[PDB]
RNA sequence: CGCGACCUCAGAUCAGACGUGGCGACCCGCUGAAUUUAAGCAUAUUAGUCAGCGGAGGAAAAGAAACUAACCAGGAUUCCCUCAGUAACGGCGAGUGAACAGGGAAGAGCCCAGCGCCGAAUCCCCGCCCCGCGGCGGGGCGCGGGAAAUGUGGCGUACGGA
RNA sequence: UCAGUCGGUCCUGAGAGAUGGGCGAGCGCCGUUCCGAAGGGACGGGCGAUGGCCUCCGUUGCCCUCAGCCGAUCGAAAGGG
């Protein structure tokens, strides 16, 4: 929909910024067990709700 | 003392003198709304013996309660169960209409606290009560030691817990062989105390 | 045409995100929330779903002010006093 | 160098304001440098400037509120923010004076019949 | 004039007092002292007024 | 005096204004949306640089709570440059991108290279 | 405080003596002890007790 | 016609306050079933239980007899043992089912209305001065305002009081 | 992903929904003009105050006088606009 409301567009904005991958320097930490970002979202598998 | 004559007169309700006053008051109160504030109590002596004092911080609310029993709020029939609980028309509420009157008066005036309530009139379909309310945050009440007990948070909403004179009657408590089913905190407390297994460590 | 073909007409949502509970249950036509009842001043809460109650309790979220009140209690809610300077 | 709050409190309001704006200008140009892409010195200095701005604002607010409550120290009605923010139940609780008020009945009762100090031989 | 309900009530109450058979114990107050005796009584009462604060 | 209309309405009474014995808040809240926090950082994209070198405008990244008038005044106070018009959009990332068209006298290239972006 | 001599009411226990609730007013007035000072000096007082013996 | 009171009811972005909602293990008030058992089932049982609604506190409620007893009498409320799976209720079927006394934990008593007696001897608010103020109080000055005689305060409450 | 001119934003349709009121043990429910003191407006006139070359006017504060409305409010990115 091209007629997005302000709140929905802001919600989509946060989801898009959350969808980025983990930086490669984090997994060099000592107490680290994050091998990858498991909560990635794809527009063809998960429809994000709404 | 005037109050002695007043209460003796009020005990003679069936006489013509009081009957004219009762019907005039009942009609006048019926013309008004269900919940309103009376600037002064209708019965001074009755208010005084219920605890009212003519000082700032005490107010009187004259409230009207629809007379009658209580039918089960279900659809037309539809008591889906055993024939014991088919009763819908001839059920009675477990609290007095006075208790209902003071609880909704207290609910409307959430800032004030119910002290007592009494009966000022009745009709075929309506009964009128006057409820005494105390402003706990008025300094004329808070600074007086003999009546500052109501200001404590323990007495929050006495009418909805059943702590007023009308509320206590519905609980069925008091000393005697006639109130064995309520010894303890209340009727439910007594039942809970009886219906437990006191399993000791050594049995 | 009861099944797969019928599913092709899903193009106008019924609920939207509630502005109080944050879940996507605010009914548009009813103008009420099926998760917390936003227009009603009292939070929707039933004892027949313990899991639903536990999912959103006092200790679930941030406790932005309550956890501050907890650490103020252990000192008795001091006010106007500061430790002596060096 | 490293700005600290010890020597900021003695500074007057206008001087603090004319230092705060310079801190804002430096933060803004450091942000511009970050966006363009520069050395790590500016990137590290961004946090320092932000904390310095925060510390200056904290000092200004503390002095302002201290002066306000000094002004309202002796008055009867004071603004809500200046009023003591304890728990709601504690605020609604009766004060020590009111709870210590005792009616003349119990006053004279304690006068006539005080609690005595006694002991009993074995 | 469509008077307010309170004005209507306080007027028809007086109408009801004039309509219903008022008992003598209540109607005795309607029979009152005359004007000249009333003002003479007030003149006498004005002598023994209580002290103000 | 007599009543002409057969209906009765509430007479208009005298109502006074607020004269509190104490202000509700001790001090007015400080303006957190000042001329420095309204604008965050100018864009350095190739598209932005192509726009500043052709249309004599500038590109800024601002918060979503800034009006076009506020942006114009903030740019004027911060950089002493007249503003012709402002066009604002909200990027899909959430930040508001503002195009600030300057007055014909000023040159966007000079303003850009003297504020840092180049 | 000190509690008085008391024997149990029922027939099953009328041969035994237990501890009482408090000293009766009649007992106190015979002993010449005021009802308000007895509690202060540590004497249990309850006004409901009678004395049929 | 108007002026001035009293009484009932309005309008206030009037000055000063309060309630709203949440947690809800425990507690108080109300409403409140069917599963199940009875080898079926309708009274009963499940059960004043689940579900539902309202209201708090650090505990709540109760509470100082319109009591228990019938003895040579005890003496607020509450909780443990015991009374007791008893008296008793029950298609007297399944089943349900207290209380008194006794031993302990704890133990604390009191206050009004009314009748009366004291010049309303009472109380609230605003102005000013002093003191400490992050539980807005104490003293003093206001022919300052108000509540109240349709009853405030002192004495005084079933154990008598004046 | 850049708008006074494209739409929303404005209006109201079927409807939905507070106040008054009534009911309800109760969360609340019914009801939308019905058991309402439902106007915060104004041509003009008078009193009093301020500013500007106190001329004349503007903002006011108070009084006189005049005044219907249909019900607060929501409801369409294809209706009006
Ligand atoms: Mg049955
Ligand atoms: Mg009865
Ligand atoms: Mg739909
Ligand atoms: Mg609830
Ligand atoms: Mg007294
Ligand atoms: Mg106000
Ligand atoms: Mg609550
Ligand atoms: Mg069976
Ligand atoms: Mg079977
Ligand atoms: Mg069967
Ligand atoms: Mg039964
Ligand atoms: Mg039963
Ligand atoms: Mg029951
Ligand atoms: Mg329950
Ligand atoms: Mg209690
Ligand atoms: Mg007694
Ligand atoms: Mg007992
Ligand atoms: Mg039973
Ligand atoms: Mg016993
Ligand atoms: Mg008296
Ligand atoms: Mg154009
Ligand atoms: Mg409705
Ligand atoms: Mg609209
Ligand atoms: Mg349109
Ligand atoms: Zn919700």
């Amino acid at each position: 929909s091209s007629h997005k409301t302000f709140r929905i567009k802001r919600f989509l904005a946060k989801k898009q910024k959350q969808n980025r991958p983990i930086p490669q320097w984090i997994w060099m930490k000592t107490g680290n067990k994050i091998r990858y970002n498991s909560k990635r979202r794809h527009w063809r598998r998960t429809k994000l709700g709404l | 003392g005037a109050y002695k004559y007043i209460q003796e007169l009020w005990r003679k309700k069936q006489s013509d003198v009081m009957r004219f006053l009762l019907r005039v008051r009942c009609w006048q109160y019926r013309q008004l709304s269900a919940l309103h504030r009376a600037p002064r109590p209708t019965r001074p002596d009755k208010a005084r013996r219920l605890g009212y004092k003519a000082k700032q911080g005490y107010v009187i609310y004259r409230i009207r309660v629809r007379r009658g029993g209580r039918k089960r709020p279900v659809p037309k029939g539809a008591t889906y169960g055993k024939p014991v609980h088919h009763g819908v028309n001839q059920l009675k509420f477990a609290r007095s209409l006075q208790s209902v009157a003071e609880e909704r008066a207290g609910r409307h005036c959430g800032a004030l606290r119910v002290l007592n309530s009494y009966w000022v009139g009745e009709d075929s379909t309506y009964k009128f009560f006057e409820v005494i309310l105390i402003d706990p945050f008025h300094k004329a009440i808070r600074r007086n030691p003999d009546t500052q007990w109501i200001t404590k948070p323990v007495h929050k909403h006495r009418e909805m817990r059943g702590l007023t004179s009308a509320g206590r009657k519905s609980r069925g408590l008091g000393k005697g062989h006639k109130f064995h089913h309520t010894i303890g905190g209340s009727r439910r407390a007594a039942w809970r105390r009886r219906n437990t297994l006191q399993l000791h460590r050594y049995r | 045409t009861k099944g797969t073909s019928s599913f092709g007409k899903r193009r106008n949502k019924t609920h939207t995100l509630c502005r109080r509970c944050g879940s996507k249950a605010y009914h548009l036509q009813k103008s009420t929330c099926g998760k917390c009842g936003y227009p009603a001043k009292r939070k929707r809460k039933y004892n027949w779903s313990a899991k639903a109650k536990r999912r959103n309790t006092t200790g679930t979220g941030r406790m932005r002010h309550l956890k501050i009140v907890y650490r103020r209690f252990r000192h008795g809610f001091r006010e106007g006093t500061t430790p002596k300077p060096k | 160098a490293k700005i600290k709050a010890r020597d900021l409190r003695g500074k007057k309001k206008e001087e603090l304001l004319k230092q705060l704006d310079d801190l804002k200008v430096e933060l803004s140009q450091l942000r511009v440098a970050k966006v363009t892409g520069g050395a790590a010195s500016k990137l590290s200095k961004i946090r320092v400037v932000r904390k310095s701005i925060a510390r200056v604002l904290t000092v200004i607010n503390q002095t302002q509120k201290e002066n306000l409550r000094k002004f309202y120290k002796g008055k009867k009605y004071k603004p809500l923010d200046l009023r003591p923010k304890k728990t709601r139940a504690m605020r609604r609780r009766l004060n020590k004076h009111e709870e210590s008020l005792k009616t003349k009945k119990q006053q004279r009762k304690e006068r006539l019949y005080p609690l005595r100090k006694y002991a009993v031989k074995a | 004039v469509k008077w307010p309900r309170y004005i209507r009530l306080q007027r028809q109450r007086a109408i009801l007092y004039k309509r219903l058979k008022v008992p003598p114990a209540i109607n005795q107050f309607t029979q009152v002292l005359d004007r000249q005796t009333a003002t003479q009584l007030l003149k006498l009462a004005h002598k023994y007024r209580p002290e103000t604060k | 005096k007599i009543r002409t209309s057969p209906t009765f309405r509430r007479p208009k009474t005298l109502r006074l204004r607020r004269q509190p014995k104490y202000p509700r808040k001790s001090a007015p809240r400080r303006n957190k949306l000042d001329h420095y926090a309204i604008i965050k950082f100018p864009l350095t994209t190739e598209s932005a640089m192509k726009k500043i070198e052709d249309n004599n405008t500038l590109v800024f990244i601002v918060d979503v709570k800034a009006n076009k008038h506020q942006i114009k005044q903030a740019v004027k106070k911060l950089y002493d440059i007249d503003v012709a018009k402002v066009n604002t959009l909200i990027r899909p990332d959430g930040e508001k991108k503002a195009y600030v068209r300057l007055a014909p006298d000023y040159d966007a290239l000079d303003v850009a290279n003297k504020i840092g972006i180049i | 405080p000190i509690r008085p001599i008391v024997r149990c009411p029922t027939v099953r226990y009328h041969t035994k003596v237990r501890a009482g609730r408090g000293f009766s007013l009649e007992e106190l007035r015979v002993a010449g002890i005021h009802k308000k000072v007895a509690r202060t000096i540590g004497i249990s007082v309850d006004p409901r007790r009678r004395n049929k013996s």
